[PDB]
C-alpha cells in the first residue's frame, strides 16, 4: 500500500458517497430555500415553516432518482469487492 | 474416623452449605477479586468454628428426597447476603441519576451498545458505600445474623413459608426511595440551575444550552457533590440498619410463623 | 424402575438443564422482561442487573411458584418418600400442577401453531397436548404478556415526557433538552405512588389470574 | 551420560565370560593334560573400565595326576557356585539401579 | 409415530438399568449359594453392565457440553 | 463392517462435533440470525439471548426438522438395528435425504463458487455434489436468506421511527429525543400485529416454502 | 531413520501443535480477521462467532490449501508409504510447497527485518531462507494483508452511514440516531451485492492472485 | 490425485477395524480347535491390534482437542 | 499472607482498565515473591525455634507443632481487626479473653482471613479513587466539549496508564504493601 | 556431583516450572502487554491472542534472547557435556549472562527497593546482587516499560478519535458515534506506518536499548 | 521518564492534532461564517441552510489538503514509534 | 554457535532412535545365533533403551504441558 | 541468616546424591573383590538409597502440585 | 465432652505408632537374646502391626482425595 492509492480509493469513495446523496441534498436546500424565501413578505413564522416541503421534497426525490442511485452504490460497491484482491500488491 | 466417625461428617455438611451459599452471595464476601478458594475456605473454616453445638441429623438420600433440605440452607442464604446488595443498589442509583442531570449520560439519552455512565459517578458513590459498610462491623453483620438463622430456623421439614419472599421482592421498593432521599438535594439545585440557564433563553433564543448550559451544570454537578459527599455518611448508616431489620425481622418472623 | 445406574444420572444433567430450561418453562421471562422495560423508561440502568433485578425477579418467581411448588410436594415428596409411588406415577403427578400453570398462561393459538407445524393430529383435549408442543406456545405466550405489561408501563412515563418536553416549549424554552428535566419527574411518579409495590402486585396478579 | 550403568554391566559381562571359563573346566575336567584355566575378576574388570572392549591365567595346580590333567574339581565346584552368585547379584544390582532410573523419571 | 427424542432417551436409559438389574439379581443368587449359575458368568455380565454404564456416562458428557456450547452464543 | 471399536469411536466424535458442525449445518442459523436482528429493532435486546431466544429457536428447528430425521430415522436406525446395516451405509442412508434438504435451500449460485474453488470436474446432477463443497455453499446461502428476512422484520420499525420523528419535527420539538418515544410504540406495534406468532410461523414458512 | 518410537512420538505432538502453528501457518488468519472486521461493520455480530464464521473459515482455508495439501501427498504421504522415505527428507519433501507458498505470500521486507534481527548470514535466494525467519515474516505479513483487506471492507459502509446522517441533518433531523436508520441499509448494500459470496470469492482470490 | 481428508479417516478407520476382525477371526479359529494358529500368533495380533487401536484413540483425542481449541476462538 | 496482596492486585487489575497482566504468571509470581520477602523474619523465627531443633534432637513433632505456631500467632494477630475476634469468640461460645495470647488457633484463623478481606479491599478501593477520578475528568470535559457520544473510556486508558506510571505506580504500591503488612 | 539420582530430577522439575518462570523471567511480558495494549488501541481484539499474538511474541522472544541463549550454550552446555562441569558450576556458568541481560534491563530504583525490604546489607557492585533481589525488580521494570510503551502506542489512535470527532460534530453531525467513524481510519493510519513492522521491530531494540 | 517528558509528548501530538484538523474545522467555521452574514440582510432563516455548503467545504478541503494531512500524519505516526525504544530511559 | 531449539530436539531424538536400533539390531544378532553377543548384554541394552525411550516421553509431556500453558493465557 | 529455601533443597538432593554414590562406591567395592565390605551390607544400603530417592520423589510431587495449584488461579 | 475429630485422628496415628513401636521392642528383645518371647509371637505382631500401617495409609490416600476434592467445589 501507498497513500497514493489509498486517497485515491477515498476519492473514489467521497464521489459516490455524494453522487449518492446528491438529489436529497439538493432538493433538501432547494425546498428550505423557496419556503425562506417566503419566509419574508408575510415575514411570519412559529420556527421552519419548510419542514414538510423538505420531507415531500426528499420523498419525490427518492421515488424518482430512486433505481439509478441505488444501481451506482451497487455497481460501486460490486467492482469495489471483485477488485479487492488486486489491491493489496 | 469411620462411618462412626463419616456419618457424623455428615454434621458439616448443611451448615457448611448454608455459609457458603451466603459467602457466595453476599456484598463484600463475593467479590470476584477474592481467589475462590479463599471463600470456599472461609465457609468452612467458619462452619467449622459453628459446626459442634449444632445438633443436626439428616441424609443425603440417593436420587436425594432430601434435596429439598439443601434448597432450603441455599435459600436462606440467598436470603441474607443478597438483600444486604440492595442498599448498594440505592446509591448505585442515586450517583447514577446525578450524572443523568448533569451531561454525562446524553449518550444513553437518544440512541446504545456502550453506556460508558457507570463508569463514572455510580462507582463512586457505590465503592465509597462498600468502605462505609466494611468500616463497621460490615463484614460481620451478616455472618452473625447467618448464626442467629442456624438457631432460629436450624434444620426442618417446614423450612419456607409462602408470603414471606414478597418481603424481600417488595423491599426494594426502598432501593428507588433511599437512592432518591439521598440525591434528592443535588437533583433539585440541578433542576434550578437547567430551569434557570432555560429561562435565559427567553432574552435571547439563541444561547444554546449545548453551548451555555453543559460546561456550567458539569461544575455545578462537581462542586455541589463534593460539598454533599458527607452527607452519604449517614444516610448509608440507614440504608444499612433499616435493611438489616428487614432480615432480622424475616428472620424472626419464620420462626413465630412456621 | 431404575438401579443406582441412571438415577443420578437424570437428576445431574436435570440439574444441568436447570437453569435454562426449567427458569424459562415457568416464569423469571415475563418479570425480567418487564424489568429491563421498567429500567428504558426512568432512563439508565441505576439498578444493577447481575446484583440486584435479576434477584429481585428471582424471589418474585418463587413467590409465584410457591402454589404449583406446593402441590408439587404434596402429590410427589409426600408419596415419594419410601413408598408406593416410584419415578413413574411420580412424574405424572408431579408434571400435572407445572403442566396446569403453564397452559393457564398460554395463548390460545400459539398452541395451534405450534401443533399446526409439529403435524400433531387431533388434539383431544386440553390435557392431551405434550410438552413438546406446549413449550415454544408458552415461551410465545409470555413474550406478548411481556410486552404488553412493558408497554402499559411506558404509558405513564411517555406521558410525562411529552408533557414536560411540551411545557418548557410552550413557556419559551426554545431548545432545552427536556429528558433531563423529565427524569427527577419519573422518579418523582414513582415513588410517591409507592411504585414498586403496585408493579410486583400487579405482575403477580396479573401472572395467575 | 548414560555411563552410571557401565561400571556393573562390564562386570556382568565379565562375570558371564568367567562363567563359561569355569564350565570348559568342568567339560573337560577329563581329557588328559587340559592345564585348567581361570581370569582374574578384580584385574580384567579394572582393564575393560579404563580402556573398555582377558589373558587365560593358569590355575596353579594342587595334586598331581599322571594325565596331566589339573582340573582340581573341589576349587572349581566352590569357584562356579562364586561366580553364580556373584553374577546374581550383578543381576540385582543393575536391576536396582534400572529401577531407581526409571522411577525418578515417571 | 417419529423418532422421539424423549421416549428413545428413557427407553436407552431403561436399558441400562435393567441390564444393571440382571448383573445384580445374578450376583445376588450366586453369593446366596444358589446352584445354576458360574463364577465366569457374574463376571462377565458385571463387567458388561460396567461397560453400559461407561458408554452412557460418556454420551451424557458429550450431550451436555453440547447443550452448554448452544447455550452461550451471544445472539 | 466396524467392530465395536470404531463403532462407539466415531459414535463419541460425532457427538462431539454435534453442536458446532451439525446444528450449523442443518438450520437454526438462520433462525437465530433473524431473532437476533429482530432484537436489534424495537429498542434494547429486553429478551435474555443465552436462555429464551436460544431455547425458542432450538425448538423451531426441532419441529422443522422433524420431517428430515424421521426419513433418517426409518432410513437407518431401524434398518441399522442389527439388520443389514452398520454404520457404513448408515452415514450415507442418513446423509442422503439431510443433502436433499440442504440442496432445496442452497442459493444456485454459492454451489458454483465452491466447486469452481476446488477444481473440482463438471458435475452431472444434485447427486454429484459432495458434502465438501455443499457445507460451505449452504452457510453462505443461509446467511444470505437470514439477511434478507432481517430486512422484512426491519422495514416497520424503521416506518414507526421515522414517522414519530416527522410528527416530533412539524409539531416544534427542537430536539426531544424521538428513540424513548419510539419504543413502546415499536413494541405496541408488535403486540397488537400478533408478532412472535406470526414472525415464528413466517421463518418456518420460509424455511421450506 | 526413526522407529515406531519416536516416529509416532512426534506424530502425536505435531498434532498437539496443529491447532494453534498449523493454522496460523496457512490461511485462516487474514481470513478471520476480514471476516471478525466485517462483522464490526453492519453493527451486531449477526454471525456467531464460534460456529458460523469460524467454520466457514476453516472450510475455506482447506480449499486454499487443497493445492499445497495435494503436493505434500503427492511428496510425502505416498513415498512415506514403506519406501525410500521415513520421515528425515520427507520433512523437507513436505516443507517445500509450502515454504514456496508462504514466501509467495510473505512481504519483501518483513522478510529483511527477522532476517536481520536474528543475525542471520546473507541470503543467495529464496531456498536459503529458513523456517525460522519464515514463520513470523509470514505472520506479520499476513496480518498487514488481513487489515489492509479489513480497511476496503470498511469504506462502503461508511458511506452509507455518512449520506444518512447528511440527509438526516439537511432534513433538520437534530437528534436522531443515524444508525438505527442505516443498519438496514447497510444489509442492503451487504446483500443486493450478493456480498457474502463476493468476499469469500475475493478472499480466496486475493490469497494465490 | 486429491487429498480429501475425510476419505483418509475413513481409509485409517477400515484399517483399524479390519486389522481388529483379523484378529477376532484368529482367537476364533484358535479356540475353536484348528491346525495351523498357533497361541503366540493370537497373542501377538491381539495386541497389534490393542496397540493400533490406542494409537487411534489418541490421534482422536487430539484431533478433538484441537477442533475444540480451534472454535473457542473469538473472532 | 498472598491474599491480601492477590486481593490488591486484581483490584488494581479491575482499575487501569483492561487486565493486560499475565495472571497466572506475573502477579502471582510477584505475590509470591514480596510474601516470601515479608515472611522471611517469620520463617526464620520458626525454622530457628523448629526446624533446627526438631532435626534429630530433642523436639520431634510434639512441641514441634507449638514452637512453630507461637510465631505464626504473633504474626496473624498483629494484623488482625481487633473486631474479628470479637465476633467469633461471641459466636463459638468462648467466654471472656483475658489478653492478646488467650485467643486459639480455632479462633484465631477466621478473624484473620476476615481482617485479611477487610484490610484488602480498603486498600484496593482507595486505588481505585483516583482512576474514577480520571474517569470524572476525562468524561465531563469530552461532554462540556459537546463531543457528544466520544467513548471516554477508550480516552481515559491511556491516561489511567500514565497516571499509574508517572506516579511510580508499581514500586510504591510494593511498597506501600509490604510496609502497611507490618506497619 | 549428582548421579542420575537428582540429575534428571532436576531437570523434570526445571521444565515445569519453565512455562511461567523462566518465560516470565526474559520476555514475552513486555512484548505480551504491549499487544494486548496495542489491541485495545485500533478497535476490538480483531485478532486471535492466543493465535497469533501468542506465537508471535514467542519467535520475538527466541529472537531477542537468542545471544543469551547462545552464551549460555556456549559457557554451560558443551561444558556440562562429560567434562570439568556439573550441575554446581553450571549454575552460575549458566545465569552469569543471563544476570547480565536482566540487570541492563531494571530500573536502577527496583533494585533499590527490593535490597531495602529484604534486609540485604549493602552491595558492592552489579554482581552483588542476588537472583532473589533480581528476580522481582525485573519484574517491576518489565512491567513499567510495558506501561510506558503502550501510552506511547496509544497516542496516534488518540489522535485520529478525537480528531474525527471534532470534525464530526464541528460539520453539523452532532451525534454520529465517532467509533464507528474512526475504526477504519485506525486499521489504515496502522496499515501505512506499516504498523507491525515498526512496533515489533522497535520492542526489540528497546529491549537491548 | 519524567513529566517534562510526557508533557512535551502531549504537546507535540495537540499541535499535531491541530494540524491534522485545522483545514476542515477553519472552512466549516469560514462557511458558517459566511452564510450567516448573509442569513441577515434579509434576514430570512429556517434553522441553517449552511449544512450543505459545509458539506462541500469540507469535501473540496479534503481534497486539497488531503495529500499532505495524511504525510504529516504519517511522519508523526513513524517518528513516533521509531523513537519508541529510546523514551523510556 | 547459534542453538536453534529445533536442532537441539532433532539431536535428542536422533539420539534417542540411533540407541534403539542398536538395541534392535543386537536382539536381531542374538536370535539370529551369531557369536559374541550375549544374553546379559542385550538384555541391558534394551532396558536402556527402555529408560532413554520414557525419559524422551516425560520431556515431551513437560515441553507439551508448557506450551499449552503458554499458550492458554490472554494477549 | 535465612532459611534459604534453595540452600535447604540444594542440602536434601546433596543428602540423597551422596547417599546413593556411597552406595554405588560399597557396591563398587564389593564385586572389584575387595575384603571388608559383605553382601548383607551392600543390600541393606542400597536400599536404603532406594527408600532415600523415593522420598525425594514423593516431595518432588507434592511441592510441584502446590507450586501449580498456586499458578493455575486467577488475579 | 468433644470429640475434635482431629483429636481422633490424633489417636488413630498414636495407636498405629505404639503398635509398630511395640513389634519393633519385641523383635529388639528377642534377637537380643532375651528369655521368653517366642518366634511365632513376633512375626504374628509384627504381621498384625503391619496390616494397622497399611490401614492408616489407606485412611491417608482417602482423607487427601476427600480434601482435594472439597476443594473443588466453586464458591
Amino acid at each position: 500500500m501507498t497513500p497514493e492509492s489509498v486517497m485515491m480509493m477515498g476519492t473514489e469513495a467521497m464521489k459516490v458517497a455524494l453522487a449518492l446523496a446528491a438529489p436529497l441534498l439538493l432538493v433538501a436546500l432547494i425546498t428550505g430555500l423557496i419556503i425562506s424565501i417566503l419566509q419574508a413578505a408575510t415575514q411570519i413564522n412559529e420556527m421552519t415553516l419548510s419542514f414538510i416541503p423538505k420531507i415531500v421534497a426528499v420523498f419525490i426525490a427518492i421515488i424518482v432518482a430512486g433505481p439509478w442511485m441505488l444501481n451506482l452504490l451497487l455497481d460501486y460497491v460490486r467492482t469495489l469487492f471483485s477488485n479487492l484482491p488486486y489491491i493489496i500488491g | 474416623t469411620s462411618e462412626q466417625w463419616l456419618y457424623w461428617l455428615h454434621l458439616y455438611f448443611w451448615p457448611l452449605l448454608r455459609v457458603l451459599a451466603l459467602i457466595s452471595t453476599a456484598p463484600i464476601l463475593s467479590e470476584r477479586a477474592i481467589p475462590k478458594r479463599v471463600k470456599l475456605g472461609l465457609g468452612i473454616m467458619i462452619t467449622l468454628v459453628i459446626a459442634p453445638s449444632l445438633p443436626a441429623n439428616d441424609t443425603p438420600l440417593f436420587s436425594i428426597a432430601a434435596l429439598w433440605l439443601a434448597m432450603q440452607q441455599i435459600l436462606i442464604g440467598i436470603a441474607l447476603g443478597f438483600t444486604m446488595q440492595f442498599a448498594f443498589a440505592a446509591v448505585r442509583t442515586a450517583g447514577e441519576f446525578i450524572g443523568l442531570q448533569m451531561g454525562l449520560s446524553f449518550a444513553t439519552f437518544v440512541d446504545p451498545g456502550s453506556h460508558l455512565n457507570m463508569p463514572v459517578l455510580a462507582r463512586i458513590m457505590d465503592m465509597l458505600a462498600m468502605l462505609l459498610f466494611l468500616t463497621f462491623n460490615g463484614h460481620l453483620w451478616l455472618i452473625s445474623l447467618l448464626v442467629d438463622t442456624f438457631h432460629t430456623l436450624p434444620i426442618g421439614s417446614n423450612p419456607v413459608n409462602s408470603n414471606a419472599f414478597m418481603a424481600l421482592a417488595r423491599a426494594g421498593g426502598l432501593i428507588f426511595l433511599n437512592g432518591l432521599m439521598l440525591a434528592l438535594p443535588v437533583i433539585t439545585l440541578l433542576l434550578t440551575l437547567n430551569l434557570a440557564l432555560g429561562l435565559l433563553n427567553r432574552m435571547a433564543p439563541q444561547l444554546s444550552i449545548f453551548v451555555i448550559g453543559f460546561p456550567l451544570t458539569l461544575t455545578v454537578g462537581i462542586m455541589l457533590m463534593a460539598a454533599l459527599m458527607p452527607l452519604i455518611a449517614p444516610f448509608c448508616e440507614h440504608l444499612f440498619s433499616e435493611i438489616f431489620n428487614l432480615l432480622a425481622d424475616i428472620v424472626s418472623e419464620m420462626p413465630i410463623n412456621n | 424402575s431404575w438401579s443406582l445406574s441412571v438415577q443420578t444420572l437424570v437428576f445431574i444433567t436435570s440439574l444441568t438443564f436447570l437453569p435454562a430450561i426449567l427458569l424459562m418453562m415457568t416464569s423469571f421471562t415475563r418479570i425480567i422482561i418487564v424489568f429491563g422495560l421498567l429500567r428504558n423508561a426512568l432512563g439508565t440502568p441505576s439498578a444493577p442487573p447481575n446484583q440486584v433485578l435479576l434477584g429481585l425477579a428471582l424471589f418474585l418467581t418463587f413467590f409465584i411458584m410457591s402454589p404449583v411448588i406446593d402441590k408439587i410436594y404434596v402429590d410427589a415428596y409426600q408419596p415419594f418418600s419410601e413408598q408406593k409411588i416410584s419415578m413413574q406415577e411420580a412424574l405424572d403427578k408431579g408434571a400435572q400442577p407445572l403442566r396446569a400453570f403453564m397452559l393457564r398462561q398460554t395463548r390460545e393459538a400459539d398452541l395451534a401453531l405450534f401443533a399446526r407445524l409439529a403435524n400433531s393430529g387431533p388434539l383431544q383435549g386440553p390435557e392431551a397436548v405434550p410438552m413438546r408442543i406446549l413449550l415454544p406456545a408458552y415461551v410465545t405466550s409470555e413474550l406478548k404478556t411481556a410486552f404488553q405489561i412493558g408497554f402499559t408501563i411506558f404509558i405513564p412515563f411517555l406521558i410525562i415526557d411529552l408533557v414536560i418536553a411540551s411545557v418548557l416549549m410552550a413557556l419559551g424554552m426554545m431548545m432545552v433538552p427536556p429528558a433531563t428535566i423529565a427524569l427527577p419527574f419519573k422518579l418523582m411518579l414513582f415513588v410517591l405512588v409507592d411504585g414498586w409495590q403496585l408493579l410486583m402486585g400487579s405482575l403477580a396478579q396479573s401472572f395467575y389470574s | 551420560l548414560d555411563a552410571a550403568l557401565r561400571f556393573q554391566q562390564e562386570a556382568l559381562n565379565l562375570r558371564a565370560q568367567r562363567q563359561e571359563i569355569l564350565a570348559a573346566n568342568i567339560a573337560n575336567a577329563d581329557t588328559p593334560g587340559y592345564q585348567a584355566r581361570d581370569i582374574d575378576f578384580a584385574s580384567e574388570l579394572k582393564k575393560v573400565m579404563v580402556r573398555g572392549r582377558v589373558d587365560l591365567l593358569y590355575r596353579v595346580p594342587d595334586q598331581p595326576s599322571l594325565d596331566g590333567n589339573t582340573v582340581d574339581m573341589d576349587r572349581e565346584r566352590t569357584q562356579f557356585a562364586d561366580n553364580s552368585l556373584k553374577y546374581q547379584m550383578g543381576l540385582t544390582v543393575l536391576g536396582s539401579q534400572l529401577k531407581g532410573m526409571m522411577n525418578v523419571l515417571q | 409415530s417419529t423418532v422421539s427424542f424423549a421416549g428413545q432417551l428413557h427407553a436407552a436409559l431403561d436399558r441400562i438399568s435393567d441390564r444393571q438389574a440382571a448383573a445384580r439379581v445374578q450376583a445376588e443368587k450366586f453369593t446366596l449359594g444358589e446352584p445354576g449359575i458360574a463364577l465366569n458368568d457374574v463376571m462377565a455380565d458385571m463387567q458388561k453392565a460396567s461397560v453400559s454404564m461407561q458408554m452412557g456416562i460418556q454420551v451424557r458428557n458429550k450431550l451436555v457440553a453440547a447443550y452448554q456450547e448452544v447455550m452461550s452464543m451471544q445472539v
